[PDB]
């Protein structure tokens, strides 16, 4: 079928930071709809917007995925007829993508069979799994005190320069390379060089066979990206993993670094949307945003997704709303302490503050 | 004594900032909810 | 005859005759509790007669419900009912109530509970119906002949490392 | 616009418990009561109280019931005056709500007069000087912080320290034999606690349904909306004022908890367009509480002995609400959680309590001297505790250990089992006379009981009970020695 | 629609003296059928995409 | 003869999970706190709740379902009624939303009712057995009581409540349905997987027959998370008003407040402390006041509340935590340090309290609890400040308090009795659990042919109700109990402890260590 609002024309009415209001004469399209700015505006790259609110029957507020430079009022905008869709399938394996699903590896066209929207509903109760098993990482502290669960959710809470990234690479080397299933690396608000290093590492290990079959997909929206992209790259990366889990019944690894930047990005836009801030200054919808995102990261009866998420603790304050709300969404919690690292102990895991769900004799020996 | 004093002086600074932020958030909320009515003045005679 | 009053001084209905008739017309003794529930809702607290009728229905009823209920026990239900009557209603069970319990113990073959009830009647009440005391002893000696005096797994010899701790 | 009785208005805005009403003929005076006459399919009537005037025609109000099923433009009719509550001896033995309606299901009440809940406080010239000790039968209160008849008493405490229990003990000891009347105001507290109080009072014959009662109950509790919890205290206070002035009687006024009055007003303050103050309370915290407190006083006509329970949120006595209430009291009883955790009840911290009548002119010289000596010894014992912690008990001098040994007995001797906490403690309560307490502590200070075992002073009454417990302790110890000897 | 509107008008006692008028509005949410609204009384006899 | 709805306006703006409505000129208007239907299609509607009525005529709406289908300009119909949900015995064993819609697994009650009046209540005098010795003795819980469960993350807040629900399964099967305890487990803002794991866990023990689950997962909008406790208690008020008893568990109120804060801020409500709305205390206050013990005149039914609350770094000075503590009739504080120290459940007795007291304890447990309380108090002080009986028996009491599954009343009371009367003085602390296991699941007297008792044996589960009636210090039961524990102690010491103290081999030492640890998780 074809959307009834595709090709709908609107005009820019207000611009503030990364937030833009669009007035449509025939009626504002549905929320989450994608729009493209048609006016040249002397820009160097295209401008795309995602609707997030409805101000009235004709006006809609949107967030821009690229910088809003050289954007004037009355600029012409055209609806794309649907939400932001990204490629899926084996064609994406061995490739690097951005929030919009465009390949940035400067290689041949993806040629995907189809695309799927980033925004989707989570698995329901009847589609939940009941399999508990130990994922052996090779690290003593993790395998002993807070063992990880296959198909489960794992979080690495840590400050700045504590070792979150290092542990993720160690897990990738010790698990992903010797993994039968597929892997998806979602970089969110992290150093661009780290993505380049990972890409080189995956090519050297031949997990990406440029000429052969690959087992890894990379999706990267980094620090330099505007808040709009950093708030949706995780959805796009998760969408690809969902397709592998369901449409193929294949086990997937999902390495997200860092998930805190996702909440931070939504906070930045929320301030511009005209919403009353909650404690600290975060958006009032902090918990809901994480809930919608995390609930999609789960293992169903069709397939399994083992997720490892890095969580950044601002100012080393573990009581911050962002990391605090994330504890309830994780099967395994790995807390890192700066003082332990300063004592020469690596990894800096604080076992007393760590926890696991499979620490049950009915599961482990 | 030098480590608990810093946490005491760091806490008072944070406490002052947060309390003030709360009050201003309420002030902005009550300002935002307010709406100006139609201005009943002799606009033509301008 | 004399108006009863509740905890707060309000009066309570005392005509509990129709409810007793309803209790004496039940098939499964779980339905009896529903009648007691309705009595309490209607501010008609049960009297000693009502509880005795409930015990009679339990003893004479086939089962708790139309469909079997796992681990159902007539003795447990009646004892709990007595506990409610004496503690949460301040009514002393009479000889009739204990006799019903003793009959159930004899009927069910539980000869060890009969000994305890036998002493209770010999302590609070005046003795026990000698018909039921003899019946319980007959059941006990039948177990001795058949060897079902205690569950067998208890009699099995064990050791420090020979016990399976589930 | 003098008589606004029957004046009609329409509901213009509804946000939570705050409702805006528009009157074409002019908004009635502030504090006026309005009834929602419109038939909205509600199970309970809706009444509003005007608190502000937005303009000459619009008025903001707080509802006393839930605002459910309330539509805009709904008709509203003024009652011609403020909220009125019945008064007189006909209210004795009865339970009322914020609106003055009986909720005991005990039939209509014969009211000959009604009074508004909002009244002007007595002036300076209407102040009476009554300096007389009140004997509560409690060793700690009678000694360190004696209460004064016709005065104001505060029970500052956290959650679970024993504020409610002490009030029950005071009622059992002061109200059963009180010559005058009593009024109990439950404000934003547990409903079950009110029920238990009602049963106990009936058993103690304070409330004699068949005979003559001598107490009134007014309950606005947690379940009620903030509007009711911000006015129930005024209603009960109005009843006590009538007994004070018209009847010229000496009345008792128990309030639990007065903090909820402040809390309720803070909840509605945000919706009234008032910027929050520090911590988050309303800017009018000090003034609103002051108006209510000044009404709770003893005048030349009669006397009101007020006992109020104050909740110290999170055990933070620096909080604006507990602190603001300290200057409006004649006797403060500060409870500490640490004391309670050590098994000492009532968990009173004598070093933080104070009393206005702790002067030799008012109380006997011996009473004043004994209390000061106790306080000094406790203060010194706390300083010596640091040294016992660092150096150890061995390094203390001969004098210091005698202070330590005597002080520990004082700490345990202040504890007392109440007659209402038998279930909690499992032992019968004691009622210690004022003279017995003074003599017992006086002997302890000078070492008359240095040889008595320390535990003999724990959870007992007067000195006589101490000796009996020591004798019992000796007997059991002898039996244990005999058992060991046979072995 | 006119018949339904008249029936609704008859049911309403307040609008006994009022004169009936019909105003057509286009709704893209309904693919088939029609709906009638009069003084808050809304009757739906329409279907949308399946 | 038409199904005429009541159109009241159109949808103006949408901001996430909340919306605003503009009324059409000359329309009846909508009532406060009522349910409305947004016509997302000629046959499909999305549920909303009225929250604000502004001077401009605009209406604040809290969306509950089909949010993605809501668009600006859609029509809105007013039902004109408050929220009513299905209630009855036909909902037990099912998973439902706050709106009453059933969630597939792999009578109408009003949600805004008032709490019982002061004269409609009765004193709490009926116990509710959690199955844990620590709670049942030192922290009694009675039907019609609100007992907070406060602790840090990963401390057993959920497990204890679930165990409490499970512990009623065995009791309900035996006694009449009149005294059976129904369960309403409410999950708020939790993961969907955890709900499924809980559902399976309850099903395994057969608790679904007496239990229903009300789930508002994280993915669901804040409105459902906001109404879940009120809908859950409403399902439990059906039994209360009909002479039956219920137990409502809220897991957890901390996330309900967040949802209420989210709704209020989006709808332009002034923030308060920690950005929470001013009327955040009144939210929980009216939720927990609905749990009561009705008087004999109204049926005698009750609702027991076990709200759960999470702290940060054992900080009970927070805002919502303090408010809930000032509402409930008692608190169970689960301490992180004890949990990591091996004490499970990590109940901090010093910080825990039950304001009902011994009135919520059976006559059999009153005597044991009262004497046990004094011993522990002395034991805490003795060690804080010489093998005294108080200190010997206190350490073994603490060792007994460790559990993994709820314990049957007969087994728990008889073990506490034994440790109270010095029967465990000769038993080493490490072996107390092993001693208890043999006492409950074995019978040494029968094994060695030295049992002369007539009726009192631990394998006769029917003795629980006789004990609960007469007390363990009664002539009917005292003598056989003493003989049973006197034979058990002598046999245990002679045949087991002697060998255990004689083990030196590494293989034997390791085997013993596994045994004792298993005994902790068995009894
Ligand atoms: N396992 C380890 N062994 C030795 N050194 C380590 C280890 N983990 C971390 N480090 C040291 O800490 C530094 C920072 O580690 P890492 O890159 O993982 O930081 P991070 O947790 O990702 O922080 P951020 O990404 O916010 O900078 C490393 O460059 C290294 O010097
Ligand atoms: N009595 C107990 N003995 C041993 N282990 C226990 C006991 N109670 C709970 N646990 C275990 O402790 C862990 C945490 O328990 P639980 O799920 O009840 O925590 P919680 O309070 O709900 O924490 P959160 O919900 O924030 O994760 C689980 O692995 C559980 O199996
Ligand atoms: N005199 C007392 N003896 C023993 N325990 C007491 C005493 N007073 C209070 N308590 C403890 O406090 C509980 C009652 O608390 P309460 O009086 O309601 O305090 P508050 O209202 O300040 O929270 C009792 O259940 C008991 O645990
Ligand atoms: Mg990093
Ligand atoms: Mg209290
Ligand atoms: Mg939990």
């Amino acid at each position: 079928p074809v959307a009834d609002h595709k090709g709908r024309v609107g005009h820019v009415s207000q611009v503030i930071g990364a937030v833009v209001d669009v007035h449509f004469a025939d009626g504002v399209p549905p929320v989450l709809t994608a729009l493209d700015v048609v006016d040249k505006l002397g820009r160097d790259e295209p401008l795309t917007l995602e609707i997030v609110q409805h101000l009235d029957a004709h006006t809609g507020r949107c967030i821009a995925m690229q910088t809003t430079d050289l954007l004037k009022l009355k600029a012409k905008v055209v609806s794309t007829g649907g939400n932001i869709s990204v490629p899926v399938g084996r064609e994406t394996l061995g490739r690097i993508f951005n929030v919009l699903g465009d390949a940035i590896d400067q290689r041949g066209p993806v040629g995907e069979k189809l695309r799927m929207p980033i925004h989707a509903v989570a698995p329901k109760l009847a589609d939940q799994a009941a399999e508990d098993a130990v994922l052996t990482t090779g690290i003593k502290v993790i395998d002993l005190i807070l063992p990880y669960c296959k198909g489960g959710k794992i979080g690495l809470f840590g400050g700045a320069g504590v070792g979150k990234t290092v542990i993720i690479m160690e897990l990738i080397n010790n698990v992903a390379k010797g993994h039968g299933g597929f892997s998806v690396f979602a970089g969110v608000g992290e150093r661009t060089r780290e993505g380049t290093d990972l890409y080189l590492e995956m090519m050297q290990s031949k997990v990406i066979d440029l000429k052969g079959e690959s087992k890894c997909v990379l999706v990267y929206g980094q620090m330099n990206e505007p808040p709009g992209a950093r708030a949706r790259v995780a959805q796009s990366a998760l969408t690809m993993a969902e397709y592998f889990r369901d449409v193929e019944g294949q086990d997937v690894l999902l390495f997200i670094d860092n998930i805190f930047r996702f909440t931070q990005a939504n906070s930045e836009v929320s301030a511009l949307l005209g919403r009353i801030p909650a404690a600290v200054g975060y958006q009032p919808t902090l918990a809901e945003d994480l809930g919608q995102l995390q609930e999609r990261i789960t293992s169903t009866t069709k397939g399994s997704i083992t997720s490892v998420q890095a969580v950044y603790v601002p100012a080393d304050d573990i009581t911050d709303p962002a990391p605090a709300t994330t504890f309830s969404h994780l099967d395994a919690t790995t807390v890192l302490d700066r003082a332990v690292a300063e004592s020469g102990i690596y990894p800096a895991v604080n076992p007393l503050e760590c926890a696991s769900r499979i620490m049950d004799p009915d599961v482990i020996s | 004594q030098q480590r608990t004093s810093s946490l005491y002086n760091k806490t008072r600074q944070f406490g002052i900032t947060a309390a003030l932020i709360e009050i201003l958030s309420a002030m902005s909320s009550l300002e935002g909810n307010a709406m100006k009515g139609v201005r009943r003045n002799k606009f033509w005679e301008g | 005859a004399a108006k009863k009053y509740d905890l707060f001084g309000y009066e309570v209905d005392t005509n509990t005759a129709p409810w007793i008739e309803k209790i004496k017309k039940c098939k499964y003794y779980d339905e009896a509790g529903e009648v007691l529930v309705n009595m309490n809702v209607s501010n008609c607290p049960p009297d000693i007669a009502t509880y005795n009728a409930t015990l009679q229905c339990i003893y004479q009823s086939p089962s708790k419900q139309s469909t079997p209920v796992d681990n159902e026990s007539k003795f447990c239900a009646m004892m709990d009912l007595l506990e409610e009557m004496q503690h949460r209603n301040r009514l002393k069970p009479n000889e009739e109530s204990w006799t019903w319990v003793m009959k159930e113990c004899v009927k069910s073959g539980q000869f060890r509970l009969g000994y305890c009830i036998q002493q209770v009647m010999e302590t609070e009440c005046k003795g026990c119906p000698a018909d039921l005391v003899k019946a319980n002893e007959a059941n006990a000696q039948k177990a001795k002949t058949e060897g079902k005096e205690h569950p067998g797994h208890l009699s099995q010899q064990a050791g420090l490392f020979d016990v399976k701790v589930e | 616009v003098a008589d606004h009785k029957g004046r009609v208005g329409h509901v213009s805005q509804v946000i939570g418990a705050v409702v805006d009403v528009h009157f074409a003929d002019g908004v009635p005076p502030v504090l006026t009561a309005l009834d929602v006459v419109d038939k909205l399919g509600r199970d309970e009537p809706l009444t509003l109280e005007i608190v502000q005037h937005l303009d000459a025609h619009t008025g903001r109000c707080i509802a006393m019931q839930t605002t459910d099923l309330l539509k805009l433009k709904a008709k509203v009719v003024s009652t011609g005056g403020n909220i009125s509550v019945p008064v007189g001896r006909e209210t004795l033995g009865r339970i009322f709500n914020v609106l003055g309606d009986a909720i005991d299901q005990r039939g209509p009440v014969g009211e000959k007069l009604r009074m508004p809940i909002h009244a002007v406080a007595p002036k300076l010239a209407d102040q009476a000087a009554e300096d007389a000790v009140l004997t509560t039968g409690i060793k700690v209160i009678d000694l360190i912080l004696p209460y004064c008849k016709g005065g104001k008493i505060g029970l500052f405490g956290g959650a679970g320290v024993g504020k409610t229990v002490i009030i029950m003990e005071l009622i059992n000891n002061v109200a059963k034999g009180h010559g005058g009347f009593s009024v109990f105001a439950g404000v934003g507290e547990r409903t079950r606690e009110g029920t238990d109080l009602y049963l106990e009072m009936m058993q103690s014959k304070v409330i004699d349904l068949k005979g003559e009662s001598k107490c009134v109950l007014v309950y606005g509790q947690m379940n009620e909306p903030p509007g009711a919890r911000a006015r129930v205290a005024q209603s009960a206070l109005t009843m006590a004022e009538y007994f004070r002035d018209v009847e010229g009687q000496d009345v008792l006024l128990f309030i639990d908890n007065i903090f909820r009055f402040t809390q309720a007003n803070s909840e509605v303050s945000a919706l009234l367009g008032r910027i929050p103050a520090a911590v988050g309370y309303q800017p009018t915290l000090a003034e609103d509480l002051g108006q209510l407190q000044e009404r709770i006083t003893s005048t030349t006509k009669g006397s009101i002995t007020s006992v109020q329970a104050v909740y110290v949120p999170a055990d933070d006595i620096t909080d604006p609400a507990p602190a603001t209430t300290f200057s409006h009291l004649d006797a403060t009883t500060v409870l500490d959680r640490a004391v309670a955790e050590s098994g000492i009840y009532p968990a009173v911290n004598p070093l933080e309590c104070a009393s206005r009548i702790m002067d030799p002119d008012v109380i006997s010289v011996d009473h004043y001297n004994v209390a000061q000596d106790v306080v000094q010894m406790l203060t010194k014992y706390r300083e010596l505790q640091d040294i016992i912690a660092v150096l150890g008990i061995d390094e203390l001098s001969e004098e210091d250990k005698l202070i330590v040994d005597r002080a520990r007995k004082l700490v345990k001797f202040l504890s007392q089992p109440f007659q209402v906490a038998e279930v909690f403690t499992g032992m019968t309560g004691h009622y210690v006379q004022l003279d017995d307490t003074i003599d017992s502590f006086s002997g302890l200070l000078m070492g008359t009981y240095d040889q008595v075992p320390e535990m003999a002073f724990y959870m007992v009454g007067g000195i006589n009970s101490v000796l009996e417990k020591a004798k019992k302790m000796a007997e059991e110890a002898a039996e244990l020695e005999k058992m060991r000897r046979a072995r | 629609a006119r018949r339904v509107a008249e029936e609704l008008h008859k049911g309403l006692k307040e609008l006994a003296d009022y004169t009936l008028v019909l105003k057509t509005v286009v709704d893209r949410t309904i693919v088939k059928g029609f709906a009638v609204e009069l003084a808050g009384q809304y009757v739906n006899k329409a279907e949308g995409q399946q | 003869f038409f199904k005429t709805t009541e159109m009241i306006g159109y949808v103006h703006s949408i901001d996430g999970t909340i919306a605003t409505l503009i009324p059409a000129p000359g329309n009846p208007g909508v009532a406060y706190n009522t349910i409305i239907q947004i016509q997302v299609s000629p046959t499909t509607f999305a549920a909303g709740l009225v929250f604000n009525l502004e001077k401009d005529g605009r209406i604040g709406i809290i969306l509950m379902d089909n949010i993605t289908e809501v668009q600006s300009g859609q029509k809105v119909m007013a039902t004109g009624q408050l929220l009513h949900i299905p209630v009855g015995a036909g909902v037990l064993g099912k998973v439902v939303n706050p709106l009453g819609h059933e969630v597939p697994v792999g009578t109408l009650g009003k949600v805004d009712t008032g709490a019982p009046n002061i004269v409609s209540r009765s004193p709490v005098n009926y116990n509710l057995l959690t199955g844990f010795k620590a709670v049942d003795t030192m922290i009694p819980i009675g039907r019609g009581q609100r007992e907070l469960i406060v602790g840090d993350r990963q401390t057993g807040k959920t497990s204890i409540a679930v165990s409490t629900i499970i512990n009623q399964v065995r009791i309900n099967q035996q006694i009449l349905s009149k005294n059976a305890v129904i369960s309403i487990y409410v999950s708020i803002g939790q993961r969907c997987s955890n709900v499924a794991r809980i559902h399976r866990l309850l099903q395994s023990y057969g608790a679904l027959r007496y239990t229903t689950v009300m789930a508002a997962t994280a993915a669901e909008p804040a409105g459902l998370q906001y109404l879940a406790p009120y809908a859950g208690v409403t399902m439990g008020e059906y039994f209360m008003n009909r002479g039956r008893h219920c137990l409502c568990v809220y897991d957890d109120l901390s996330k309900q407040a967040v949802a209420y804060r989210q709704i209020s801020l989006l709808l332009r409500r002034p923030p308060g402390r920690e950005a929470y709305p001013g009327d955040v205390f009144y939210l929980h206050s009216r939720l927990l006041e609905r749990a009561a013990m009705l008087s004999p005149g109204k049926g005698g039914g009750s609702v027991t509340a076990l709200p759960i609350v999470e702290t940060l770094s054992n900080d009970v000075t927070a805002y919502i935590v303090t408010n809930v503590i000032s509402i409930t009739d008692g608190q169970i504080y689960l301490d992180t340090k004890l949990f990591t120290g091996g004490q499970r459940p990590a109940v901090n007795i010093g910080l825990s309290v039950s304001r009902v007291g011994s009135s919520a304890q059976n006559a059999a447990m009153k005597g044991v609890a009262g004497k046990l309380k004094g011993i522990l108090a002395e034991y805490r002080k003795l060690a804080a400040d010489v093998q005294t009986i108080p200190m010997i028996r206190g350490a073994r009491f603490v060792a007994l308090f460790n559990q993994k599954q709820p314990s049957y009343f007969m087994n728990a009371i008889v073990s506490l009795y034994a440790c109270l009367n010095g029967y465990l003085d000769d038993v080493k602390v490490q072996y107390v659990k092993f001693y208890e296991y043999l006492l409950v699941h074995r019978d040494l007297g029968i094994m060695y042919g030295t049992a002369k008792n007539k009726f009192f044996y631990m394998y006769v589960q029917e003795l629980n109700y006789l004990i609960r009636f007469f007390t363990l210090n009664s002539p009917i039961l005292h003598g056989e109990l003493e003989e049973m524990l006197k034979q058990h102690t002598h046999l245990f010491l002679q045949h087991y402890q002697s060998k255990m103290n004689a083990i030196k081999s590494e293989k034997d030492v390791k085997a013993l260590k596994n045994l004792l640890y298993s005994c902790k998780r068995a009894v």
